[PDB]
């Protein structure tokens, strides 16, 4: 209803590092107008990992 | 009419996928243009059958 763009969850830059998804809008009745829009989206990282003896 | 639902594929396995999402809208005025209209989803979990021998 308002366009806010969230993530529900944490993610880790140990696992990750970039993500693409596609923005769309739709009629209620079932049809799409106009063009998408592309996003691009990366993780940031800090040292957080800890070191471990091997 | 009745908002019962089914299935339409056999292509089911829970040993690879053991839950779906759907979703669902129910309307007014017979579904019509100024059908008002309300927007839900629903989740499907499967459950096993012996299918794997040991």
């Amino acid at each position: 209803d308002t366009g806010n763009l969230y993530c529900t969850r944490p993610v880790d830059r140990e696992q990750y590092e970039s993500f693409e998804i596609i923005a769309f809008a739709t009629t209620p009745d079932g049809y799409t107008p106009e063009l998408p829009l592309p996003l691009i989206i990366k993780i940031e990282d800090e040292n957080d990992n800890y070191p471990i003896f091997t | 009419t009745t908002g019962v639902i089914t299935t339409t594929s056999s292509q089911l396995d829970r040993e690879l996928i053991d839950k779906y999402q759907l979703k669902i809208k129910v309307q007014d005025m017979d579904g019509q243009y100024f059908g008002l209209q309300t927007t839900s989803t629903c989740i499907i979990n499967i459950d096993d059958v012996n299918d794997h021998l040991p």
